[PDB]
């Protein structure tokens, strides 16, 4: 089997922001960033964000925590929150 | 040890003794199982007659397989009250 | 409320408070209920017949109306029999003849009496 | 789980199973070319049964 | 998994996982019921086994159709065809 | 064409309903030849080739029999 940890979380989310074209920068990211204004993301392009989050973490999510995880580190703990890895 | 009572018909016997009248019931009732031994004894042999013919049973004994099945209506529990109730010939 | 029975069951309260019903299995289990198994938060005024709106009332499939549903069912019935039944006038005969069997069709091996031998022979 | 969103490795497989994939893998299109052979008159349909 | 379970209860399955510590034992016990319960039945089973084809004669068989026709035309009864 | 077998022939082997006829000669060995083995498919084929060619010939007849049965079907088409 394979338990997951938070530097996995970590390293999984910014490396999938560096794979996404409408960022603002490459060296920008933290895990306290938010992803609107540090990111320079629109309203609708962090649901594209959240929708590859969902995928490429295999979890899918509702709305009511959509617009809950507004920066990187609420998402973190929310996803780590989760047992289903 | 193997007893036999005798047979007592329902035909004068005075249906006012109960030592006459339960002695026609279980005479009419255990020569019913006799005749009820017919249709077992005749099944127990058509199924050795299924047994041993395989293809040609259906020449075999159709004499024994219409047999059982015409012992088939005639062959069964049918209530001593019947007759005991009725009379032919009346 | 929601279905004919519903609305034929209204009259009988007197002190219920004909709450809508609405099949529990059709919320969203997103929602964080108190009973998960069955998406029902504890205090819920339940419905007017309840055992038709629990989880453990039927399936109650949500994409075709029932209705419509019952239509497209009985279109796959109609297209399958009766072009099943157009391809008998469409069936070619075939080419051999059914065989024969000698012993005057062995009305003889299936039992059978010169008397009965309606009720036997195949292809004398 | 080292790369991550780059090229991913050849798998390691061990070598039991992919000798069993090897040998189930030789025995099935052996035993076709087996039959095939063996019944391809009847197999493919030939030689119609009636009379000219 | 391997999530916390209460171990109070006792079921007749054993319940969550039962591990105990003496399988290598208990095996030796019920095993030994479960051999000598197998040879204990096949031999009583035995006498009530028979061979299908071949228990009697055709002789017997035919001479049963024999009484058959002997009962039949005693009772007079036409075929099963004739009308 | 083999010959017909006798009626004790049919009923000594216990051979089935639908087998019996003209072509059931070559298979009171055959299924005799197949107790010898244990129904391996390798074994006993010269003889189920000669039932099938028994039946082939059979088979050739009953199709000039269905042949034969349609030219008066024409015919009473011809009544006009």
């Amino acid at each position: 089997a394979h338990v997951l940890t938070k530097d996995m979380i970590q390293e999984r989310i910014v490396a999938l922001l560096e794979s996404f074209d409408k960022v603002n920068d490459a060296k920008n990211i933290t895990a306290t960033a938010n992803l609107t204004s540090d990111l320079g993301l629109d309203s609708l392009d962090v649901v594209e964000v959240v929708m590859a989050i969902e995928e490429e973490f295999g979890l899918e999510i509702p709305d009511h925590d959509a617009d809950e995880i507004k920066t990187v580190q609420q998402a973190i703990d929310y996803v780590s929150a989760q047992p289903a890895a | 040890e193997h007893q036999r009572p005798e047979l007592v018909s329902f035909d004068d016997i005075n249906y006012n003794d109960h030592k006459k009248v339960r002695e026609a019931q279980e005479s009419y009732t255990r020569e019913q199982f006799i005749r009820l031994e017919a249709l077992k004894t005749v099944r127990k042999a058509l199924e050795k007659c299924y047994e041993e013919s395989g293809p040609n049973h259906f020449e075999d004994c159709k004499n024994l397989a219409e047999q059982y099945l015409d012992m088939l209506p005639t062959h069964r529990l049918q209530g001593y009250l019947g007759y005991q109730r009725n009379d032919p010939s009346k | 409320i929601r279905a004919s029975f519903d609305k034929a069951e209204e009259p009988m309260l007197g002190d219920y408070p004909d709450i809508d019903p609405f099949p529990a299995q059709l919320k969203n289990p997103y929602k964080k209920y108190d009973d998960q198994q069955d998406r029902r938060n504890l205090e819920e005024p339940l419905s007017v017949n309840d055992d038709l709106y629990d989880m453990w009332s039927p399936d109650r499939f949500t994409h075709f109306k029932n209705q419509d549903a019952l239509k497209y069912f009985i279109g796959f019935l109609t297209i399958f029999f009766g072009a099943s039944y157009v391809a008998t006038y469409f069936v070619p005969e075939k080419a051999a003849i059914p065989r024969e069997f000698p012993y005057e069709g062995l009305w003889k091996e299936s039992g059978g009496t010169e008397k009965s031998k309606a009720f036997f022979g195949q292809r004398s | 789980n080292y790369k991550w969103n780059g090229p991913l490795p050849r798998p390691h497989v061990s070598a039991g199973h992919r000798i069993a994939t090897k040998f189930l893998g030789a025995t099935m299109f052996f035993w076709m070319f087996l039959r095939i052979k063996e019944e391809y008159p009847a197999m493919l349909g030939l030689h119609n049964f009636y009379p000219p | 998994g391997r999530y916390p379970f209460p171990k109070d209860v006792i079921s007749m399955t054993g319940g969550w996982w039962a591990n105990p510590s003496n399988w290598k034992l208990n095996g030796l016990f019920a095993t030994g019921i479960a051999v000598g319960l197998a040879l204990w039945v096949s031999t009583a089973t035995l006498p009530y086994t028979r061979r299908r084809e071949g228990i009697t004669s055709e002789s017997d068989i035919s001479k049963w159709n024999a009484a058959a026709g002997v009962w039949r035309e005693r009772h007079g009864k036409i075929s099963t065809g004739e009308a | 064409f083999p010959p017909l077998l006798s009626q004790e022939d049919m009923k000594k082997h216990k051979i089935l309903l639908a087998y019996r006829d003209r072509c059931a000669a070559l298979l009171v060995p055959l299924n005799e030849c197949r107790k010898k083995n244990y129904y391996m498919p390798w074994a006993c084929g010269h003889e189920r080739h000669e039932y099938e060619m028994c039946e082939v010939a059979d088979f050739q007849r009953r199709v000039k029999a269905m042949d034969k049965l349609k030219a008066e079907k024409i015919e009473q088409a011809k009544a006009a």
